[PDB]
């Protein structure tokens, strides 16, 4: 991986670096290290594809090297590092290729093609040199065995699920008291609806809970939240929950009461927040829990008491609403997020080249599924075929 | 009970509607001049081969005959696990076809009421006294706190605050919080204290004719009109007979299965 | 009817029996001899406030009356969901009393026959011809291969074999895969082809007296005794009852729930 | 590892030929090989952590070398080769408790305790000699991504399962139809029960099938098939499956008809038998697929035919048996078995010093547990531990 991610660096400043007119000042190091891989790479012969739609390619290294006595480099030498560049690049992206559609269960983080195996030889680590991103910074902090971090913009760390529970329930579906919610990505919407707006309550409240375990830790959270739930707040019709059936929900809003998100890390309280809406921050927590009330109005204008009767039946439903968005984290572990392009570039590969499903990814590189059950084995998969998507994407 | 938890993205079940017509009964209630009208001594029958038509089996609808709604209040019992009640409208029965409706479209939970011996009150607004009988003529004493009276002589009955005479079925609300002495006549009425539970969906009730005039709340402020609470203009009671049949889907989905567990002694029409 | 699977290992649930007395409901059927020696007009109110001590909620118990076995046979209806039946024992009508248990204690699915029209067949041993009405008398002509009568005239009815006469209840079994002319009084008895499905688990049979003689398969080679088929010795109905109430535990625990589904609609008692 | 190891073989073979009046030609790499070690422990620092009870313990390794000039060993060398072996074999054996008693979620199969990770280093790697155990010898081909096989006797396979499968029931329990069986170990005992003996059967005969799925491929297995499965052959009184009731078997035992035993592999059939028992062989295979019929007798002697009428009640009720134990096998993964020690050793020492659950193996090294959710995690860090337990045992 390292050799490989060099491979693409060197190929990446050469395209940036050599052009016409500039001081070989400019580019005597990175010509050293260009003339550096030439020579290791010459007279190796490597074989990618094979599998799935993905051609078997052949590729032979028997190249010269640059040159060394210019003051200001000029076409001639700008076309005779291109040529051996463009070779090199499309040898790099079909070995990048070939190892982001292959897969294994025990080690899955060691190299699986053929090729990055044989680049995993001792006598290619000649080639290897400056490794500053992201990715493979991580990738050698977790081969060393330190503390790995990810940053996401949006971490996507939520399974998509949109489901309820109802606490009071009745087969005519009247006279309900749950709470219903929708977690995706980075966002949690949860609202707690009494159809009887508590009427009947000990002290004329209703008790709200919603707990979100989070499939990694996530550190140095940046969360913004706020005091209702707009995608249950409009009337809809919904399933039953064995499907047999069908009930009404007639949202109106009061807003939550007695507020209080909770981030925990292995049951602990880390993070805490009563009646606190906007910016918060989790810095180090696995499970989210969310606490709120929904409190009957003492006080009612003719028209909110109207809405609210002493009995059934109940055709206003008092419901109280939370938002969370996770705006930024940190985590250990490799996520899929809005501001990468790891989990597209990957995906994108194992279905333009028709790659069978694999024992360890579900299929269609599903993320859901991925992120359900996001096993240590997946991860050691994931971290190692996105870390090639990223050193694919310097170059290609 | 136990918290039930579901997806919204599951996938909607086939139409039950068959099959809860093949394993259920539908009880139906007219009154008397219903069958004096239509005249004609296998309409049980004709009516019964419609529903077949409808798709309910063969036996499955009980006709069931009332005198009127005064006779029909007196511990109205239901058997099917569907029953619809056409009920004759009367301008001058406003009440009791509503306190009707109160009794049978919402459970109850009742006890004896042994007034003779004890003098009752009603502490929340779910409570009511429910009596039933031949004749019921109930008068109110509201008490004090020594138990005397107020506006009313405990021992002297006609200064008792009348409200009710000759009925056979009246739903009585009180202040509560207010001890009241009384006076019921016992031979012919059963006073219970009794607990609305809430809607009784197995029941629902078509009035025949008339306006929107039931009111199975207390409350002065709701006038709840429930799906369960039909009504239809009507000239022959063959109309209205076939349009209960031919809509029948269209009822039974306005009612759902009782799902109460009790534990009174009732008997039932069940497949 | 899917599959279960359930491991050897699952915690028991503590008794259902409080529950079950709770939410079900027991008929117990005596002949009218047993309150003619009773002579009370109140042992209905003592035997169920005796089994509210035992557990079962007021008004939970039924008790129904029959003149005779022999009465009782004509279209027995069970309402509870549990039912005890105490029968006497006659010695001289050992027979009834066998074909009286064999129609309660079983399930049996049953269809009209025309005797006048067609001639009929018994297919398999669980196949039976159960006549019942105020006097049944079956007389049978077993035909051959010809549709000739064998031993009898298909023209002349005298010729025919009786195997009934006068009687309320009569479980015919005759030869498998023969047709049958069968003339029957159908004026006064009607005769259905029946099949046995399986036991009946929610009805017991307490047998008064006597001695083990109920055979309720015509196999001779089987007299089962089932768990669900008591047997008492008396001297005193008082006593018997009182036995029933004390034992009611035990009574239950011999007797499971109906399990099948009706698709007929019929009268029951239901908590 | 194989430095671990090295150690350990080492100071097992000082401690069997270092012996009074032995030849020094029958030690002499043996002293080369132990001059080697101290030479490399030499002027090395050690810690043993403080896991759990484990007490912290430091090593310090100032050693002269065994010395050459002998014959035959005497007295005085034999002592001196005691106390430097006796050292070096607590040093080796508190390593290996350090190790056995720690685990990762990710990179579980690389080591774990300091000590183990100082001896990867590659100075220490003069250490490594003869590689001849089967574990370390896995352990090397795993480390080489080639063919990996362990042998069991009596392969600690399916995990505890007493369960049964009613295909024909009702509440009263009166007339069932169904399978019940024990998987446990080596052993599958099953029987299918009818309690109409197959009066009403298309052609009295009932037909039951028990498919075990086996969490690991099997490879050369040698397996014992019996006719009747004692287990399931005496009265029981037996729990509903929800727990409600219980209900009254009381077997009579007709013999297995049309035993049909088919061992599959990715759901292909790879063995089969007809009617066969004894000794049978399975080549390889993933699943068990035990099809057996219960075949009415078409004559019955008049006691038979007693226990069989043609309607309920069915007081006796007919049952066929089939016992499976698998005496030997080949697996590639690493197994508890009856014959080794790795997993009580593993679990002893776990035992022992209150070692806190971690979040790899389930409590108390549970193997039911460990096997039910045998994921490539628990396969990594369970053949990294029970390599340690293996090496542990040549010494202690
Ligand atoms: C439901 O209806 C569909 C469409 O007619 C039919 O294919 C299916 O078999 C029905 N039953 C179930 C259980 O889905
Ligand atoms: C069951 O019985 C046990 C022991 O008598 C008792 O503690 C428990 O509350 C009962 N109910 C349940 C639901 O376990
Ligand atoms: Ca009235
Ligand atoms: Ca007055
Ligand atoms: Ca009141
Ligand atoms: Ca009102
Ligand atoms: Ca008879
Ligand atoms: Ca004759
Ligand atoms: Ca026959
Ligand atoms: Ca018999
Ligand atoms: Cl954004
Ligand atoms: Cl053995
Ligand atoms: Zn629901
Ligand atoms: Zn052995
Ligand atoms: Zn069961």
């Amino acid at each position: 991986m390292d050799v490989l991610y060099s491979l693409s660096k060197t190929l990446k400043d050469a395209r940036d670096k050599i052009v016409e007119g500039t001081l070989y000042s400019n580019v005597s190091d990175l010509i050293q290290q260009f003339n550096q891989m030439i020579i290791t790479m010459n007279g190796n012969e490597f074989q990618t594809g094979g599998i799935g739609n993905l051609p078997i390619r052949n590729w032979n290294f028997d190249f010269g090297l640059l040159g060394t006595t210019l003051l200001n480099l000029d076409a001639n030498y700008v076309e005779t590092a291109r040529n051996t560049i463009d070779y090199f690049v499309d040898f790099v992206d079909n070995v990048c290729m070939d190892e982001m559609v292959r897969e294994s269960q025990r080690n899955g983080i060691a190299p699986q093609s053929d090729s990055l195996r044989k680049l995993s030889g001792i006598k290619f680590k000649r080639i290897n040199f400056d490794n500053s991103s992201e990715y493979i910074e991580n990738w050698n902090l977790q081969n060393r065995r330190q503390r790995t971090g990810f940053t996401f913009h949006k971490p996507n760390i939520f399974p998509y699920s949109a489901s309820f529970t109802l606490n009071r329930s009745q087969p005519a579906h009247d006279n309900l008291m749950g709470t219903m919610w929708l977690n995706a990505g980075s966002e949690i919407q949860v609202a707690g609806f009494d159809y009887s707006c508590a009427i009947n309550a000990p002290a004329n409240i209703q008790q709200f809970e919603h707990i979100v375990q989070l499939r990694r830790v996530l550190t140095t959270a940046t969360i913004t939240l706020l005091p209702d739930a707009e995608r249950f707040s409009f009337p809809r019709v919904i399933n039953s929950a064995d499907g047999a059936t069908t009930w009404y929900f007639n949202p109106v809003i009061l807003r939550p009461n007695n507020v209080e998100v909770e981030f925990l890390l292995n049951g602990q309280i880390i993070n805490t927040y009563q009646a606190r809406f906007g910016t918060i921050i989790a810095r180090n927590f696995d499970t989210i829990r969310l606490s709120f009330q929904l409190m009957r109005p003492p006080n009612m204008t003719p028209a909110v008491a109207a809405l609210f009767p002493n009995a059934q039946p109940f055709e206003h439903h008092a419901t109280v609403g939370l938002t969370l968005r996770i705006e930024s984290a940190v985590c250990e572990s490799v996520l899929a997020d809005a501001s990468k392009t790891m989990l597209a570039n990957v995906t994108s590969v194992r279905q333009e080249y028709a790659i069978p499903v694999g024992p360890v990814f579900p299929p269609g590189m599903n993320w859901t599924d991925l992120i359900t059950n996001y096993s240590p084995s997946r991860e050691d998969n994931l971290q190692r075929v996105f870390t090639v998507a990223s050193i694919r994407s310097m170059l290609v | 009970n136990l918290p039930i938890t579901g997806s919204m993205d599951t996938a909607y079940a086939n139409s039950t509607q068959e099959e809860t017509f093949l394993t259920s009964t539908l009880c139906l209630y007219y009154p008397t001049e219903a069958a004096t009208e239509i005249n004609d001594n296998s309409w049980k029958d004709t009516l019964s081969q419609l529903f077949l038509t409808k798709g309910w089996p063969t036996g499955s609808v009980y006709f069931k005959e009332y005198t009127d709604i005064a006779s029909f209040s007196v511990d109205p019992q239901l058997y099917c696990d569907y029953n619809v009640v056409l009920m004759k409208y009367d301008a001058t029965l406003q009440l009791d076809m509503s306190e009707l409706a109160d009794l049978i479209l919402n459970e109850w939970l009742c006890n004896p009421m042994d007034i003779t011996l004890y003098y009752y009150q009603q502490t929340d607004e779910a409570n009511k006294w429910i009596s039933m009988g031949s004749s019921c003529t109930i008068k109110v004493c509201p008490l004090n706190t020594q138990t005397l009276g107020i506006g009313c002589l405990t021992t002297d009955t006609a200064t008792f605050e009348e409200v009710a005479t000759a009925e056979k079925l009246v739903i009585t609300d009180v202040v509560d919080g207010v001890n009241h002495k009384l006076d019921v006549t016992t031979a012919t009425c059963t006073i219970r204290n009794c607990k609305k539970l809430g809607p009784r969906e197995n029941v629902a009730v078509i009035q025949v004719g008339g306006s929107d005039v039931l009111d199975i709340t207390a409350d002065p402020t709701t006038a709840p009109q429930t799906e369960r609470m039909m009504r239809i203009n009507w000239k022959k009671w063959w109309q209205v007979f076939y349009t209960v049949v031919d809509y029948v889907n269209q009822i039974i989905q306005a009612m759902s299965k009782r799902s109460r567990s009790l534990n009174s002694a009732a008997f039932y029409y069940r497949i």
